[PDB]
RNA sequence: AAGCAGGAUGGGAUACAAAAAAAA
RNA sequence: AAAUAUGCAAUCAAUA
RNA sequence: AAGAUCAUCGAAACGGUAUGCUCCUGAAAAAAA
């Protein structure tokens, strides 16, 4: 205070610092609210106030310790406070259930059964909350207790979003009161929204800045299929209710003005929480210090990464990277080997000043970490134990090349393994100012196909084949780094491919090609989440673009990807056709696919739909070597 | 707003723009830059009628009532004409007809010293 | 997310606008791998949208091509087409900027040419001294440059150097980087020389490491009275010791010696005993030596068996998987150079004593672990890189099939030599060659355009008898008797030389 | 056979530029296809219907 | 303790003669008619946060941060921003406030602020000029004033600050380069030079195969350069220098210009280049209304005549206006960032695009209407300062409807009806 | 090809000056349609009502003085579209058509001739997947229109980018003073 | 420093030269 | 909020 | 479309009869201070 009672300019030179607070779980909130019963019953216009406290006391009775809400059937029929808190059951059981031998495999069994109960009762009370609108508090738990879960919605998640995004900029957003109870016993204890918005952790403020906000068909057009806009609906007048000549009498005898000059109003999209996103964002970046752990610091990463929108404005990103950076850089080995997969696939998608450098130490940490995990009995312990670690601290709300946030029996935990180096080797190749020596290349490439071998199929259901997903993105990754796949991991990866889509044939539950292309659809159907044409694309690019000059297999596997694809050929992105016609003709290619007659009628049809490309570069493009 | 000349649709009938750089200018300034650069369109054709123009490549002439008014009488009034042109037969823009003369002619843009483009409208 | 970026972007080139094209340009050239049917493909788009674009945008679109040495006939016509919107009102910046694009991707022409010569000498006055000096390096690396041009340059930078007579060293370095850039194209010229000779004269202490080298090249290159005389009574020992005490300024010691074309026999001695003190250091090995040795190579030192003892150094070869693939590429045409050297003397063509069996197997031991290590990261090169690799797989198989090597190592040499590398438009004198009736060959790594008292020292390879001058460097006349060996190939005999 | 010189370069040797080479095209195109309306003295009389 | 990201949307409390005394060229914007609204002559004036001022505040911080460990140590330069910041949006959106609360922050953390709020005073107001062979229009009196300005605040900064010899002396008359001033003359030069050629042909034709040309050609071309450059030199420009050979400091150049109005431009342009070629201190060139600069001011002159301006001299040929106009010299700037705030109080923003002008999208920051929590805040602020009187609570989401969330439709609304 | 082009849309404007003419000419299409010989259904076309125009003459109301007298003589035009898409029974509908018109009533036909071009290519079965090595080891509501949604909307589409292109070239084209350019001998 | 039934006015920058590891 | 840069008639969504 | 909103210059700085040069129509609105 100055001497005119002023705030010396002292107080105003520095802006601060944000932490960090743990995401508390919705098992041990219950458990305190059942703790807290009494005190907050003894705690607790006037007729207002007398409901408000009597909804409390039932959503106490109800949520901590006292036809049920627990009906398949009447689930559908509940209100917004019965539905959040029956979510909230359901996180809270999911969450208990995920933390003499007949007897124990009886056990067992009954418990697999609780969980896919549960998994269909969450799945129900979702679809009432999507039907239903839901209020502030309500969006935000719910948005708690599938961040919670690791459970989110691609149809939920927005409104709920935009719903928080409105309470936190609303005039109320630091004077109204949370009403429900649940909050009377939050860490820290918040009186206000913008409060609570504030205290949520950094894996909330990333996963809310980083929604995907995406439709099918654009994900479909992503994925590599055609999917053209829906045609806007029409109306065609009929002889049965066609208008008289006389219009004017028509509308005489009408009460009001039926009909007017067109004039249809359409909704505009306002700001679907594209402003709380950069409220968080900024958020992150005060949250970067030398006091930050590493699982805040992975999650101004993921603030960071390419995300669904731009949450820094110009310079505010690169200078976030930047400053992320060399607090990474800054830090041991031993901080980072517990997050090197979130950290390398994050980071490997912007380039900025200090990416060379800060990729250059996390090569040096995963080197470590190999030799010390014994990725290069005990040893096959020790990978066990690292796999579950990065599992573990893979954060929530995230994906990692298809690795959900959750841990992971010999070939189950080999499995793991490869999928966990396949996911580290396509980040450290991606990068763009960062390129992995030889060395290290085939250290890692020796070390996945070592996991592989291991695998079972090597030395049986779906779960334990390599998804063609992360084999796509690895093979891609391979294919931009400018390094050639090893012959001994393409060999293993294409056995896993062979095995995969074998499997898949012998388990698949007039019509000259409406079977086959009904199988397709089946292969690249969403519900498996395995296969994609692009993928597949991909990989006949790679098995095109072998070490410059085994033979058998490779033609195995491009007759294989061009069965699976030769019946939606039509249906695929150009771009999706274009690679799978350049590798199917290029010299490392079986003549019979590139002499069968469905093959040139399709080459026929993309040329003339292309005529810009040239027929003759086919076969040559994209570092392949022709058929001349 | 309230009297911009561009109308609410930023209407310009009268501009011209070259298409080699950002100059434009309008319908007056290019009947302006036809009588300045005769003997760069004289040279490109090749007491006399060809000639009988030349006498107008002086700015103080121009400058003069002797030959603003020849400049005025040159360049009328397009967006004014009988009174019946109104409604759907109000005058159109004319930066057609003067851009394609001006190509024709073969005059230089002041800004590049070009010789072509000269598009209607403004860039 | 699941699609193939180079596809894409290669489908939007086709179907792009000008901006939409000059952004996938931009990320071509500054993108890991480099597709030659893409970069003709750009070539083609460019051509047909040249009406398009505006003179800064095409400088803009010629610098990115620049970026990766790439040219070919729908490039020279656009430039051709646009170049006389470039160069109404030009700046003197512009000339320059034009005539290094001009020189760097091989666009010798008539008509590209002598506009912009005529402008640049109308505007010499206009330049400065940095323009200056750039034009005058551009005119020198330039064939057969005008002789009005040479004593405009000349003229313009005495006048600039009197008008300037810290102060001292740019005073220096100006003056002998416009002596080295006229000197490379000899000819006579008298007030400069006076002007240079009386600045050594006057401030020969004051002469730094590079400014020094610079004027005894300018001074052999020229055949002047005297200028490095004054400088010898100047201690240079001290500048070279200190420049060889530290890796990075050796590093650049020999940079700026294969840049002059230097070879002194005490330099290039005392270089090679640093460069072998320093490869103790593990630092040295990682960083500069892959660089070190080809300039050495580039320099040929007298004695032949240090380069290979570096080259064949244990540890060298235990990090040759830890160095990256333009490290690799380096080496190996560092021992393409020593095997070049080694075949002549060995046929009499060059002098002294050719390696001993032993030595013989080192290097190719060498060579074949290295070709072995870059064999799967070919692709992780640029254009250049691809070009010397092909040169130099070219060079060991006309040894070794015509020093032995691995099948392995024969088939990737051989790959080598059937891949494409989209070698750029050659440079030739613009008045000499009558351009209305020629075509273009690709013969080894080179674009050869075919139309349907000195003594002259003979290089030999793969039996092809040359009659080159005295001071031939190696590189160069091992890829003119590369490409002449794949003339042959191609069916192509009758070879002129000048 | 590649030859250095296209048809392009043979053509600039007049001074057909570019630029003017497509405008003359366009503009033939257009005469061709709809007529050779061109604001000639006394085109009003021909193009002005008759009332007779 | 300091400013958090929980803190946008609260206003900080000025006295007003430290605020005075801290914007001595008077508040940007039109918070002077909020203060005059305000009835108090006492009470303290409140500055609103956002969330533009927050990250502009945390740019600069980063930037002084890295530039004082630069200078500490005398790579980390190209972590920080350079050039600058752009703010555009809708007219009353709060864009001159952002800078009113951000330049008083500055300067309190020592940062030598160059702050303009009516550049359009400088095209607008009466004042003589007069034109120079370059092109621009000198304002010796506006060159003074704007002298004065900048000393009512950086006096003490610009004479703590050396000067560079080397800088010095570079500037001409109206402020251009020696170098464009001396290009300016290159016609008539052009013309004595060729009168001259051809007297020296002459004389060699009276003195009087391929060889002989050639050499003919080369002599001639060499006599024609010496000649070109002799010209050249015989050129002259006037410096400053001359009178004033060796200022030792840049606020002794400021006070020239000020005792002189032959030399006030000059002098204006010499402390131009001494902050661009400075690193001693952080820069910061704030210019409120930067929009104005360009369109036509209300000087008329015959060279101009025609439909594109109607004789009008347009604004950034004036001297000022030219040299705040720029906004790429932030690159040139060492120690320096150019924040330029636009203004569309007179005219629309219609087809804006600042790339023309050479602001890049990532420089571009947007402020937009209050959200209904700031709305709220001003309304409330407004209360307590008692502009309004008896304004109930129930209308408050009506109103903010009612005005948009809009600065200044909110201010004339309020004002108007309570 | 002649023999290949398709009847589109057949658009039947019957314009009209009197409300009865109008529905005598559209109950006599209806009943055209209803005997109309050959899942199937007549080819009933999409209506479309069109406004109604009118014009005035204004005269005095004396032969001789007394101008604020005046008098308004009224008339009026009534429009009707009727639609037929992919017409194959081209006589039949043009017959109904033509012969559905009653009293005064005029009509204006609108056809549109398509051409499909080049047929697609056939692309033959494609190849079938078998297992491998490894798995070896171990139209229907009365009155309305019977064609194509999808077709109706892309004809619709045409339609109005026609229209669109129409109105733009006669608003550039129209003149005042037909034959004038500017500039050119007056 | 207008207690105004007046009048006039409603122009953004662009093809440009201002802050002077490759024979690379 | 990397969405927009914002004045209104007397005809037309049975078609813009 | 105007009278707009906003924002400047501002009091006979209103008014616009009058005055040869210029523009539009038409075969024809000519001369003239
Ligand atoms: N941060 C703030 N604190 C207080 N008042 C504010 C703030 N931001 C805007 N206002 C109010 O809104 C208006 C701000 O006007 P200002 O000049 O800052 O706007 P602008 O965006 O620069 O617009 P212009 O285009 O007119 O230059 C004033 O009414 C001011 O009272
Ligand atoms: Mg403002
Ligand atoms: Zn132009």
């Amino acid at each position: 205070l100055l001497d005119t009672g002023e705030i010396v300019p002292g107080a105003f030179a520095s802006v601060k610092k944000v932490g960090d607070f743990p995401l508390l779980p919705l098992s041990l909130l219950l458990s305190r609210l059942k703790e807290r019963r009494q005190e907050l019953l003894r705690d607790w216009a006037f007729a207002r106030e007398e409901e408000r406290i009597q909804r409390k006391i039932k959503i106490l009775e109800l949520l901590a310790c006292g036809g049920a809400i627990g009906d398949a059937k009447r689930i559908a029929f509940l209100a917004h406070a019965d539905a959040v808190n029956l979510l909230l059951l359901l996180a809270a059981e999911a969450e208990t259930l995920a933390r003499g031998e007949i007897s124990k495999q009886e056990e067992r069994k009954l418990w697999r059964l609780k969980c896919e109960g549960n998994e269909e009762k969450w799945n129900l009370c979702i679809s009432r909350l999507k039907e239903l609108a839901l209020d502030h508090e309500d969006s935000f738990l719910v948005f708690y207790a599938m961040c919670s879960t690791n459970r989110f919605d691609a149809v939920l998640l927005p409104a709920l979003l935009e719903r928080l995004e409105a309470s936190f900029f609303s005039s109320q957003a630091l004077s109204k009161p949370l009403f429900h109870p649940i909050f009377e016993v939050w860490d820290p204890p918040c009186e206000s929204f913008a409060a609570l918005l504030n205290v949520l952790p950094l894996s909330a403020k990333a996963v809310v800045v980083t929604a995907d906000r995406r439709s099918e068909r654009e994900r479909r057009e992503n994925e590599g299929w055609l999917a053209p806009p829906e045609a806007p609906p029409l109306v065609l007048p009929n002889w049965q209710t066609m208008h008289p000549v006389d219009m004017e009498a028509w509308e005489k005898k009408q009460r009001r003005v039926v009909r007017t000059r067109h004039v249809k109003a359409k909704v505009i999209r306002q700001a679907d929480g594209r402003k709380l996103a950069a409220t968080m964002a900024l958020h992150g970046r005060q949250a970067i210090h030398r006091d930050a752990a590493v699982s805040s610091l992975v999650s101004v990463a993921a603030m960071c990464a390419s995300n669904s929108q731009r949450a820094l404005r110009g310079e505010l990103l690169p200078e976030t990277l930047n400053l992320l950076a060399a607090e990474l850089l800054g830090r041991s080995a031993d901080a980072l080997s517990p997050h090197l997969l979130s950290l390398s696939f994050l980071l490997s998608q912007s380039s900025v000043s200090l990416t060379e450098r800060l990729f250059l130490h996390l090569e040096a940490v995963l080197r470590g970490w190999l030799e010390e995990n014994g990725f290069v009995e005990t040893a096959s312990e020790k990978r066990r134990k690292a796999s579950e670690e990065q599992l573990r601290n893979l954060p929530p709300g995230f994906n990692v090349f298809g690795l959900v946030q959750s841990s992971p029996a010999d070939t189950e935990s080999a499995l793991w393994e490869s999928r966990v180096l396949a996911a580290l080797l396509s980040s450290f190749l991606r990068v763009d100012d960062y390129r992995p020596s030889l060395d290290f290349v085939l250290l890692l490439s020796d070390a996945l196909r070592n996991s592989l071998r291991r695998t079972a199929v090597l030395s049986i259901h779906k779960k334990d084949v390599l998804s063609l997903k992360e084999t796509g993105a690895l093979l891609s990754s391979f294919a931009t780094s400018g390094y050639a796949v090893p012959p001994s991991l393409m060999a293993c990866l294409v056995e896993h491919f062979l095995y995969d889509v074998d499997l898949f044939l012998t388990s698949s539950p007039s019509s000259s090609a409406e079977e086959a292309e009904q199988l397709s659809q089946s292969f690249f159907c969403s519900s498996r989440g395995r296969a994609t044409p692009g993928d597949c694309a991909t990989l006949l690019h790679s098995l095109a673009s072998p070490s410059p000059l085994l033979e058998k297999l490779r033609f195995e596997a491009m007759t294989q990807a061009w069965r699976l694809v030769a019946p939606v050929l039509h249906l695929l992105q150009p771009p999706c056709k274009l690679l799978i016609l350049n590798s199917l003709q290029t010299a490392h290619a079986p003549p019979d696919v590139s002499s069968t007659a469905f093959f040139q009628r399709s080459l026929e049809t993309f040329l003339r739909d292309n005529p810009d490309v040239d027929s003759s570069l086919l076969g040559s493009l994209f570092g392949t070597q022709g058929r001349q | 707003a309230a009297r911009r000349v561009g109308g609410i649709g930023r209407r310009c009938f009268l501009t011209l723009h070259c298409s080699a750089c950002s100059f434009f200018f309008q319908t007056s300034d290019a009947i302006k830059l036809i009588l300045t650069q005769q003997h760069h369109i004289l040279r490109k054709k090749g007491a006399a009628s060809k000639f009988s123009l030349l006498p107008l490549a002086d700015a103080s002439l121009l400058l003069k009532r002797r030959g603003a008014l020849v400049l005025r009488s040159l360049h009328g009034d397009p967006l004014v004409g009988s009174r019946r042109q109104r409604g759907e037969f109000a005058p159109q823009a004319p930066t057609a007809e003067m851009a394609k003369m001006l190509n024709k002619s073969c005059v230089p843009c002041p800004r590049c010293k070009r010789e072509g483009r000269w598009e209607e409208g403004k860039k | 997310r699941s699609g193939y970026l180079p596809a894409q972007r290669f489908l939007s080139l086709l179907k792009a606008s000008p901006e939409e094209y000059r952004s996938l340009l931009r990320e071509a050239t500054q993108a890991k791998i480099v597709d030659p049917a893409f970069l003709r493909v750009a070539s083609q788009r460019f051509f047909a949208l040249s009406d398009r674009f505006y003179p800064p945008e095409i400088l803009d679109i010629l610098s990115d091509f620049a970026s990766f040495p790439y040219s070919d006939e729908a490039l020279l016509a656009a430039v051709a087409g646009r170049l006389e919107d470039q160069l109404v009102e030009p700046s003197p910046k512009r000339l320059a900027a034009l005539l290094s694009l001009s020189a760097r991707l091989g666009l010798c022409h008539p008509s590209i040419r002598d506009p912009l010569t005529k402008h640049i000498e109308e505007k010499m006055y206009a330049f400065d001294a940095a323009l200056l000096a750039s034009l005058c390096r551009t005119v020198g690396s330039l064939l057969s440059p005008r002789l009005p041009l040479l004593d405009g340059l000349a003229t313009q930078a005495q006048l600039l150097a009197s008008d300037l007579r810290v102060a001292q060293r740019r005073y220096i370095a100006f003056l002998f980087r416009c002596l080295e850039g006229l000197s490379r194209q000899r000819y006579s010229h008298s007030a400069l020389v006076d002007a240079c000779v009386a600045c050594a004269e006057q401030h020969g202490q004051a002469f730094p490491l590079h400014d020094t080298l610079r004027a005894v090249a300018s001074a052999r290159r020229l055949d002047l009275a005297g200028i490095e005389e004054p400088l010898r009574r100047s201690d240079m020992a001290d500048k070279v010791n200190r420049a060889t005490d530290r890796g990075d300024q050796l590093l650049a010691l020999l940079r700026h010696l294969d840049l002059l074309r230097l070879r002194d026999s005490q330099l290039l001695q005392k270089v090679s005993e640093a460069v072998e003190l320093h490869s103790q250091k593990a630092a040295f090995l990682a960083t500069q030596l892959p660089e070190a040795l080809l300039h050495l190579t580039r320099l040929a030192p007298a004695d032949l068996r240090l380069p290979v003892a570096l080259l064949s150094q244990p540890s060298l070869l235990a990090m040759a998987p830890r160095l990256s693939a333009a490290q690799l590429q380096q080496l190996l045409s560092a021992s393409a150079l020593v095997l070049f050297q080694h075949i002549q003397r060995r046929e009499g063509g060059q002098g002294g004593d050719p390696l001993i069996s032993r030595e013989a197997e080192a290097l190719a031991k060498t060579v074949e672990r290295f070709l072995d290590l870059l064999q799967p990261q070919f692709l992780s090169l640029n254009l250049r890189d691809r070009r010397a690799l092909k040169e130099a797989a070219s060079l060991f198989l006309v040894e070794a099939q015509g020093f032995a090597l691995a099948p392995k190592t024969v088939d990737f040499c051989c790959f080598l030599e059937e891949a494409d590398v989209a070698p750029p438009l050659p440079l030739a004198p613009s008045g000499g060659v009558d351009f209305q009736s020629v075509g273009l060959v690709e013969a080894c790594s080179r674009l050869v355009l075919c139309a349907d008292r000195e003594e002259t020292t003979t290089c030999k390879l793969g039996g092809v008898s040359t009659d080159l001058p005295v001071s031939i460097t190696p590189q160069a006349a091992s890829s003119l008797l590369l490409t002449q060996l794949a003339l042959i190939r191609r069916g192509i005999l009758r070879h002129e030389i000048q | 056979m590649r030859r250095l010189a296209s048809p392009s370069l043979r053509r600039l040797q007049e001074g057909q530029t570019p630029h003017s080479m497509r405008k003359s095209a366009v503009a033939d195109a257009r005469k061709k296809i709809f007529g050779y309306a061109c604001g000639m003295p006394g085109e009003e009389q021909w193009v002005r219907p008759l009332q007779g | 303790g300091g400013v958090g990201v929980e803190d946008v949307g609260r206003f900080r409390l000025f006295d007003r003669h430290r605020l005075v005394e801290l914007l001595p060229e008077g508040l940007a914007g039109e918070l002077s008619r909020d203060v005059e609204m305000i009835p108090s002559a006492t009470s303290p004036i409140g500055v609103m946060l956002r969330k533009a001022t927050l990250e502009l505040q945390m740019q600069l911080e980063l930037f002084a941060r890295v530039h004082a460990k630069s200078s500490a140590d005398t790579d980390a330069r190209l972590a920080a921003v350079q050039r600058g910041f752009l703010l555009d949006g809708h007219r009353g959106v709060g864009k001159s406030c952002v800078l009113n609360y951000l330049i008083p922050w500055a300067r309190e953390n020592n940062w030598l602020v160059v702050y303009e709020p009516l550049p359009s005073r400088y095209a607008r107001e009466i004042g003589d000029i007069k034109r120079s062979s370059a092109g621009v229009y000198i304002q010796s009196s506006f060159s003074q004033e704007f002298l004065e300005r900048l000393g009512r605040f950086n006096r003490r900064l610009l004479e703590e600050l050396p000067v560079a010899r080397r800088c010095y002396g570079q500037a001409a008359l109206d402020g251009v380069h020696r170098l464009y001033a001396e290009r300016s003359y290159h016609s008539l030069l052009e013309k004595a030079l060729e009168k001259d050629l051809d007297e020296i042909r002459e004389q060699r034709d009276e003195e009087l195969l391929l060889d002989s040309q050639l050499r003919e050609e080369i002599l001639l071309a060499r006599e024609r350069l010496a000649l070109w450059h002799t010209y050249r030199r015989e050129v002259s420009i006037p410096s400053m220098k001359s009178r004033l050979p060796n200022p030792a400091s840049v606020w002794e150049i400021a006070e020239f210009g000020l005792q002189n109005e032959a030399f006030a431009t000059q002098a204006l342009y010499e402390v131009w280049e001494q902050l661009k070629k400075q690193t001693q201190l952080n820069v910061l060139i704030a210019v409120d209304e930067w929009n104005e600069c360009f369109p036509v001011s209300e000087y008329v002159s015959m060279r101009y005549e025609g439909t594109r301006f109607n004789g009008h001299i347009p604004a950034f040929h004036l001297s000022t206006p030219r040299l705040l106009s720029r906004f790429d010299d932030a690159q040139q700037f060492q120690r320096g960032l150019k924040i330029c705030a636009t203004s569309w109080r007179r005219s629309n923003r219609r087809d804006y695009r600042p790339d023309l002008l050479g602001v890049r999208q990532e420089e571009i920051r947007t402020v937009r209407n209050f959200s209904p929590l700031e709305f709220a805040n001003f309304v409330a602020y407004y209360h307590k300062k008692k502009i309004l009187h008896e304004f109930p609570r129930e209308k408050l989401d009506y109103f903010y409807m009612l005005s948009g969330g809009n600065g200044f439709q909110a201010r004339r609304l309020l004002a108007s009806l309570y | 090809a002649l023999s290949a082009y398709s009847l589109r849309s057949l658009i039947v404007t019957y314009n009209s000056r009197n409300r009865s003419s109008m529905n005598a000419t559209i109950e006599n299409l209806k009943n055209a349609l209803r005997w109309t010989s050959p899942s199937w259904s007549p080819p009933w076309p999409v209506p479309r009502r069109i406004g109604r125009r009118q014009w005035r003459v204004t005269y005095l109301k004396s032969p001789f003085k007394y101008k604020y007298a005046l008098r308004h003589y009224v008339f009026e035009d009534h429009r009707y579209a009727f639609a037929f898409y992919d017409v194959n029974s081209v006589q039949e509908v043009v017959s109904a058509a033509l012969g559905a018109m009653a009293g005064e009533t005029c009509c204006s036909c609108r056809f549109s001739w398509r051409f499909a071009g080049r047929p697609p290519v056939s692309l033959p079965t494609p190849p079938r997947l078998v297992p491998s090595s490894r798995a070896a080891s171990l139209t229907v509501l009365r009155g309305h229109c019977p064609t194509d949604k999808e077709f109706i909307r892309r004809a619709l589409e045409e339609e109005q980018a026609v229209e669109r292109i129409r109105k733009k070239l006669d608003k550039k084209q129209l003149q005042w003073f037909p034959g004038k350019t500017p500039w050119a001998p007056k």
